[PDB]
């Protein structure tokens, strides 16, 4: 499913993400956004064996266990096709434990690239929350 | 306990699609990526893509995309991939296997014959001479593969030698071979079991002195 | 795509002996990269796993190293049963690729064909045609050179051959040899032979047999 940006902040909202550990809503929405362009379905391989898997992009190696990536630790406890549900509870859930790890939303290199510093807000202007 | 069970020979004309399938048991089928490898005389193994079954996540290799597509029944552990649009250059063995970075377990592979001729059941004859005595059996002009060959009907397994089938002007013609010691045959019959199941043909044939 | 180069194609090894296989990938791979070995009509086998982790089960003889761009796989004291083909493949990067394979073939002692001529059976003259078979069976090495002659001329024309993989037994090969013709012209002449020259003699192995 292709989101759209006032229906992800809606739903992330919903789900806690609106200054969860300190971040607005408008940073998990532009991480969204340029992590995965609002697709539920995406998913990325890298060079190290391990896949990205969704709404926000979660590896395979500390992450999610999708059995064929070296060095996993599956720290959500989950399998990564869960994480390419429909709804996005469980992407969330991980994104919680993942932002809670010491790196905050820096572990989303997108998020750090596009959206760090940014005029975050902007992604959340003419949405009914 | 892992096993992977796929579908059996094919043979179409160009033009035409298959759908090969890849049934998976002894895991949790929805937690790991199906991966599918083409593999061809003369040519080394070819990665032709995966997909994580239940979850509608796949990834294509180009060299076969636009004919590739893959599927999945979770309600039957069974994973699909189909090709359309097939020419001589799909004509291989196909295997499916569980994505563990490495590839732990395979299916046992299913070979598809892309080709314009028909199917022609073989024609089997018996060698008889004209130290051990070696008889055999010809299985010519057939199409497409495979044949299957035992000597009565597998009572004799030991210095059997069945040669490995050539395609000559568009038909199969193979050979095997049986020695035995000069006591047993011609005082016992020997047979050459054949089977040819894209024709649903099964011929029993003795060698008898000439 | 990563490229995987394996050295050398293909390997005569004599039992008792250790040999190496080579894999060089295009780029580097950390340890991503698995063993296989393949017998013919048989799916691959998994050897060893991420570089140097022996999968279970599998023979102590069997080691690998490397890392980065350029691995190894050991065979220690290959034994008669490891004939076969050996692929290396990298899950680093997608699409996975493999390596082009080394084929591995026993050396043993050199060995004459045992050699057979058959007259074409009653029932395919009875269709209008005539084969005539030869089998040279479990000489070794492989190389082998097959002569069909009829009343004392030499007939390459309509020859089929096939050789049977290496006997995982005695390491020897099987050569059949069929010479294919009408029933007009097998009726026209009497005698038919079959030369094997191989390298175990200068003078070449003939069975014949004539018509009458």
């Amino acid at each position: 499913k292709v989101f759209g940006r006032c229906e992800l902040a809606a739903a992330m909202k919903r789900h806690g993400l609106d200054n969860y550990r300190g971040y607005s809503l408008g940073n998990w929405v532009c991480a969204a956004k340029f992590e995965s362009n609002f697709n539920t379905q995406a998913t990325n391989r890298n060079t190290d064996g391990s896949t990205d898997y969704g709404i926000l992009q979660i590896n395979s190696r500390w992450w999610c266990n999708d059995g064929r990536t070296p060095g996993s630790r599956n720290l959500c406890n989950i399998p990564c096709s869960a994480l390419l549900s429909s709804d996005i509870t469980a992407s969330v859930n991980c994104a919680k434990k993942i932002v809670s790890d010491g790196n905050g939303m820096n572990a989303w290199v997108a998020w750090r690239n596009r959206c760090k510093g940014t005029d975050v807000q902007a992604w959340i202007r003419g949405c009914r929350l | 306990e892992v096993q992977l069970q796929e579908s059996g020979a094919e043979l179409m004309k160009p033009g035409a699609s298959v759908k090969i399938s890849c049934k998976a048991t002894g895991y949790t089928f929805t937690t790991y990526w199906i991966e599918w490898i083409k593999q061809r005389p003369g040519h080394s193994l070819e990665w032709i893509g995966e997909i994580l079954p239940g979850s509608d996540s796949t990834y294509y290799n180009e060299k076969v995309k636009g004919k590739v597509t893959f599927t999945a029944d979770a309600s039957s552990n069974t994973a699909y991939m189909q090709l359309s649009s097939l020419t001589s250059e799909d004509s291989a063995v196909y295997y499916c296997a569980r994505g563990d970075g490495f590839y732990v377990y395979w299916g046992q592979g299913t070979t598809l014959t892309v080709s314009s001729a028909s199917t022609t059941p073989p024609s089997v004859y018996p060698l008889a001479p004209g130290s051990m005595v070696t008889l055999g059996c010809l299985v010519k002009g057939y199409f497409p593969e495979p044949v299957t060959v035992t000597w009565n009907s597998g009572s004799l397994s030991s210095g059997v030698h069945t040669f490995p089938a050539v395609l000559q002007s568009d038909l199969y013609t193979l050979s095997s071979s049986v020695t035995v010691p000069s006591s047993p045959w011609p005082s016992e019959t020997v047979t050459c079991n054949v089977a040819h199941p894209a024709s649903s043909t099964k011929v029993d044939k003795k060698i008898v002195p000439r | 795509d990563i490229e995987l180069t394996q050295s050398p194609a293909t390997l005569s090894v004599t039992p008792g002996d250790s040999v190496s296989l080579s894999c060089r990938a295009s780029q580097s791979i950390s340890n991503n990269l698995h063993w296989y070995q393949q017998k013919s009509h048989e799916s691959p086998r998994l050897l060893i796993k991420y570089t140097s982790q022996s999968m279970s089960g599998i023979p102590s003889r069997f080691s690998g190293s490397g890392s980065g761009t350029d691995f190894t796989l050991s065979i220690n004291s290959v034994e008669t049963e490891d004939f076969g083909v050996y692929f290396c493949q990298q899950s680093g990067s997608w699409p996975r690729t493999f390596g082009g394979g080394t084929k591995l073939d026993i050396k043993r002692a050199d060995a004459a064909p045992t050699v057979s001529i058959f007259p074409p059976s009653s029932e395919q003259l009875t269709s209008g045609g005539a084969s005539v078979v030869c089998f040279l069976n479990n000489f070794y090495p492989k190389d082998i050179n097959v002569k069909w002659k009829i009343d004392g001329s030499e007939r390459q024309n309509g020859v089929l051959n096939s050789w049977t993989d290496q006997d995982s037994k005695d390491s020897t090969y099987s050569m059949s040899s069929t010479l294919t013709l009408t029933k007009d012209e097998y009726e026209r002449h009497n005698s038919y032979t079959c030369e094997a020259t191989h390298k175990t003699s200068t003078s070449p192995i003939v069975k014949s047999f004539n018509r009458n």
